[PDB]
């Protein structure tokens, strides 16, 4: 016979990527993909398009009674979610209790 | 920040689609589930064998 | 290798293949190079897209935020939103874990299957115009031009044709 | 199911580069291929990327100028063309492998929008509108000549005559401008009774024009 | 690679009809043609992939099949919706070539052309330049010619074509023809004709105008 | 398939059996007709049954009632019991679309599985008394009459008994 | 079995064999015994061990009291709490029951898998050297010493060594 | 990981015995084998438990006195050595077979 002789065979690239199996760990394959996700842009954005409402130097509680040192809207305002900085400390500045504090937080939320 | 966004957390807010995360378990919107996983790769080719010998 | 094809009678892989993930190599007077079986290749992709696909696709999440505030004397409520939450996320993570875990065993045989499924449709083909001689190769008791090297590629090996001629030369080169 | 949405039109000059954006209503992993239609020309499909497989399939004319590429956590797909020339001046379409059997590669499946994009060395130039004056029946238009780019949206008396309506599409003249036609056909008798205004709107050149075509008395 | 070769160029019919193109490849691809319906301004639609297996959303109209070389895509009865472009693509191997292109038109009765003509406007010439607009309005068949003629003189590569699509309610065409010139060739001549020839009129027709009046 | 014999060697399946899942063509001189193994389809109806009633029956609930009731001024609780809910659907819907994807994908490598193993049984029987000719088919060498038909079916072949009948037969086919 | 090795083409295991799970028995002048593959054994014992060390490494909680106390007008955040108790009680029975039930058939596969492997290797290195003679066995047409025993064992089998020897013997045997 | 926590140190008379606690940080089954260094000689491996094969495999010189033994559930290992001499006056090491691969039996990996 004149050779002429056929192969089979498979890839192989020179992929580092490692994957864990149940039967073993660290398995090397040729491609991959990544289901979890790790990474944040690291800033607050506008959930639904709608901003969200900030209050910086005051709490939910200085935002709404009117702390002088806070800030007002006069305008037609709208927003989706509330950030509120642990740094707030200006709220009730008049000492006191507040009714249905949490209560009106998730209220106020959107 | 001033980009629209479907999902945020307090450290910031992600665009993605997979189905997992592990960056805050607190979240607001149409989030992926939250998981202690460190790495979850999901292997589409074949074992890779290369070597000469 | 659970069906003992890759990394088992076929030892290494084929770098010279860029084309696809399963293939062959022939060698004739013609000359010698890599290709890709296009059929088994698509099929195969096919199927891993969909398994990722699959993944993915049936997670449907809606609009939810997670954060709830309480004051200092709604403890028990607070310990009870604390317990729902870390036990979502030790169940989410011992299922995320283990579909991996098992998914990636399960993709590997998948190819081991393909490759092993490939080797045996050219078996298949050849018959005894053929000789077995490992590493998932064969030679050809008769001369194969590149159109009959891609009729196997097609799926259209004519064994009748070539099937005396390579039955003169089984005969004579076994003494 | 997931839904296609690309990136919106976009025109340049010859030599610059533009990458189009394919973004997925959910998440799936399904191939992707880009096809270009030309003005007047059938469809013609420039490359492919397979996210499981990796890599990058092109076609032979536009391999080394095109670079196919898509992102795993948005599910979103981007082409990138370099280089640009005249010749590339279309409209540009992303498309998904995906039927009811499941990646199926090959075949295009659910597509996306459409994304035109015009390459020429003219820059943005206003429309110019002038009444073609009408003479049983009686035609009247008005001729939008030397725009820059495409469209332009014309309509007559505010939207009130639709019937007879027949906007022309516009033509590519040797100055590397486009120029538009549209006229409309009414009876004789209302061409003093009723006013003809029609409505020239270029938002890329944010010109909206307003002619009075009044009959042509010798 | 693979030459996909559709037949016929183009066609016509009055809805309801059977309609077969038939697309013809180079080399063998198995059954690895997938059938494409384009609508003017809309995304291409994917009807019959892997010379089978209708779409999901797609009527049951619409059948396909071949393999080899020859494919063949038939509809049972024609509609209005499918009144489009189709085009025929392999994918059995790269790059992944598209047919050339099959036109489908609804049938129409011969209807002669109406002729109108449109001298440059006044506002126009104050800028040095002259349009001269000739328009024909709802005729078919598509295919007509359009001459220009100045002093009788037949002006050629100054003038473009532009036609619009058939018009839903009667299936018909119209068409532009703009023969641009500079202020000062347009008042070198006085007499501008536009001598149509189409299937419609048993003879040409030539509208025309006296510069200046 | 994973084991190459459904859609695999074994291009197409049988309608003419209706008996079982798998089994056999017979051919002779007494006639022709179709018949089902009983002993592996058998076999492969205890094990997918199983696998029905794992599914079912490992699932054992107890009397609860869903339904709360909060008032207006109960907003972070309510939110927590929705939250409750919501994340208990969620896990519920994302195990049941996998344990059917995984599972039927299991399921028809089980029924290419028993098919193989049904060829490979007949094959071990019959050793080189038949020939192999493609389509999960063999070819006796030897005339086999309906009790010869069964006793494949039994697993009683007798290879010694029709060995050198079928011995000589194979010399002369192949000239 | 799903590849057909155990409880199948070989019929039954070896009490003999107590040094590992898949193994030898040979034959010869110098005797006869059991030995087990030490290769095969070992890279299954190691796919178990991370089999077993995966469910349960997996599985990694923190300090948590589970214990909630309410009075008797907090009967809604009490079966709130119960719901929550009732629902992680349901989601993990049926998730541990299913896993260990699937993972199960998954290691009785894996065992016949390793199995077939072993016999095939066998088989691949003796090539027509030896005849198959059902029950997972060879017959030798040369004679094997200790050492041609173990070289297969090895996996270092010389068949050109034997060609020649066993082919006359090969010819002979078949009157 | 998992972190290997070995028993105290202990002093007993020729003719007693002695079994050695190795506990794990976390839960692995991973296979476990002992080791022993005498006084200015070398390491000597003592023997071995496959908890997923069972059994208990020591060397001939150990083989009769020495019993290693695991409980699963506390992943703890055992070792228990009898009719104690003079020569055995050494220290004693446990480890895991465990890598980056998994579980690597033959190789010694994380040490007590
Ligand atoms: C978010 O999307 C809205 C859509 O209504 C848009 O108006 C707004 O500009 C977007 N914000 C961005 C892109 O930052
Ligand atoms: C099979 O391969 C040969 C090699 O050139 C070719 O002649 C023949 O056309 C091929 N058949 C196909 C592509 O269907
Ligand atoms: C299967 O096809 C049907 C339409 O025939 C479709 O509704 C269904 O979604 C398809 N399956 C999947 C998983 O998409
Ligand atoms: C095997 O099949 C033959 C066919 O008739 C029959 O003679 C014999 O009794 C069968 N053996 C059984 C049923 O055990
Ligand atoms: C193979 O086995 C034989 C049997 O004794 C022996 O001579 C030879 O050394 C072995 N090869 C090894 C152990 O590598
Ligand atoms: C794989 O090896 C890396 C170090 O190369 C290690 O971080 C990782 O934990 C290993 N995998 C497992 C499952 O232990």
């Amino acid at each position: 016979d004149p050779g002429d002789t056929l192969c089979i065979g498979y890839h192989a690239n020179n992929s580092t990527d490692t994957v864990d199996t149940v039967l073993e760990k660290n398995v090397t394959v040729t491609h991959s993909v990544n289901l979890l996700e790790d990474k944040h842009n690291g800033k607050l954005c506008k959930l639904r398009g709608v901003a969200p409402l900030h209050l910086g130097k005051c709490n939910i509680a200085g935002w709404i009674l009117g702390n002088p040192e806070c800030e007002s809207l006069s305008t037609a305002s709208s927003w989706s979610y509330i950030v509120e900085t642990p740094s707030s400390d200006n709220g009730t500045c008049y000492p006191g209790d507040f009714i249905d504090y949490e209560e009106l937080r998730e209220q106020l939320s959107s | 920040h001033d980009c629209n966004t479907t999902c945020q957390t307090p450290k910031g807010a992600i665009n993605t689609s997979l189905p997992f995360q592990n960056i805050h378990p607190i979240t607001i919107g149409k989030c992926p589930k939250y998981v202690k996983s460190t790495k979850l790769r999901l292997a589409t080719g074949l074992r890779n064998i290369p070597s000469i010998a | 290798g659970l069906f003992g094809a890759i990394a088992g009678f076929i030892e290494g892989g084929w770098t010279g293949m860029v084309d696809g993930w399963y293939g062959y190599h022939h060698q004739n007077e013609q000359g010698s190079g890599y290709a890709a079986d296009l059929k088994s290749t698509q099929n195969a992709i096919d199927g891993i897209t969909n398994k990722v696909n699959s993944v993915i696709e049936k997670m449907n999440t809606q609009f939810t935020a997670v954060g709830k505030e309480f004051n200092h004397l709604e403890k028990r409520i607070e310990n009870l939103n604390k317990k729902v939450d870390d036990g979502f996320l030790d169940i989410w993570t011992y299922n995320a874990e283990l579909l991996v875990l098992l998914e990636n065993e399960r993709t590997l045989d998948y190819h081991d299957s393909n490759v092993k499924n490939l080797y045996e449709k050219v078996r298949s083909q050849l018959k005894n115009n053929a000789k077995e001689i490992g590493n998932g190769c064969f030679e050809f008791y008769h001369k194969c031009d590149n159109t009959c090297m891609e009729s196997v590629k097609n799926g259209t090996y004519d064994y009748p044709k070539y099937s005396e001629e390579a039955k003169l030369n089984r005969e004579e080169i076994d003494s | 199911e997931v839904q296609l949405v690309q990136s919106g039109a976009e025109v340049k000059k010859p030599g610059s580069s533009v990458r189009v954006s394919c973004k997925a209503s959910g998440g799936t992993f399904s191939a992707i291929s880009w096809v270009r239609q030309a003005p007047g020309q059938g469809l013609e499909w420039m490359g492919g990327i397979i996210p499981v497989f990796g890599t990058a399939n092109y076609a032979q004319k536009f391999q080394g100028r095109v670079t196919i590429t898509a992102d795993d956590s948005t599910s979103t797909a981007y082409m990138e063309v370099s280089s640009l020339r005249s010749d590339d001046t279309a409209v540009y379409y992303c498309a998904r492998e995906e039927t009811w059997k499941g990646a199926t590669i090959g075949v295009m499946g659910i597509w996306g929008q459409g994304t035109m994009v015009t390459v020429s060395s003219a820059s943005t130039k206003g429309p110019s509108v002038f009444p073609l004056a009408p003479s049983g029946t009686a035609a009247l238009g008005c001729l939008v000549k030397d725009y820059f780019p495409e469209p332009v949206t014309v309509s007559w008396n505010s939207g009130a005559l639709t019937s007879g309506v027949h906007t022309f599409p516009a033509v590519l003249q040797s100055s590397g401008l486009y120029s538009l036609s549209s006229v409309v056909t009414v009876p004789s008798s209302s061409l003093g009774t009723q006013t003809y205004i029609c409505n020239v709107n270029h938002k890329p050149s944010n010109t909206k024009v307003d002619k009075r075509v009044e009959p042509k008395s010798c | 690679d693979i030459q996909m070769t559709q037949s016929p160029s183009s066609l016509s019919a009055s809805v309801g009809d059977r309609v077969t193109i038939t697309c013809r490849a180079s080399q063998s691809i198995s059954s690895y043609l997938n059938w494409y319906q384009h609508k003017p301004g809309k995304a291409p639609k994917l009807l019959i992939f892997t010379a089978s297996n209708l779409q999901s959303g797609v009527p049951s109209r619409f059948s396909g099949g071949g393999s080899g070389t020859d494919f063949t895509l038939t509809i049972s009865s024609l509609q209005p919706e499918d009144f489009a472009t189709y085009y025929c693509q392999q994918s059995y191997t790269s790059p992944r070539t598209f047919g050339q292109g099959t036109k489908v038109e609804i049938k129409r009765t011969v209807a002669a052309p109406s002729v109108f003509i449109f001298p440059p406007s006044d506002e126009q010439l104050k800028s040095g330049t002259a349009s001269v607009v000739c328009l024909l309005n709802n005729f078919y068949p598509r295919e007509a010619k359009v001459q220009w003629k100045v002093d009788n003189a037949l002006q050629s590569g100054n003038s473009q074509e532009s036609v619009t699509e058939q018009d839903s309610k009667d299936s018909t065409y119209s068409l532009s023809s703009t023969l641009t010139l500079s202020k000062a060739d347009y008042e070198k001549h006085k007499v501008y004709a536009c001598e149509v020839t189409h299937q419609g009129l048993s003879s040409p027709v030539t509208k025309s105008f006296n510069r200046g009046e």
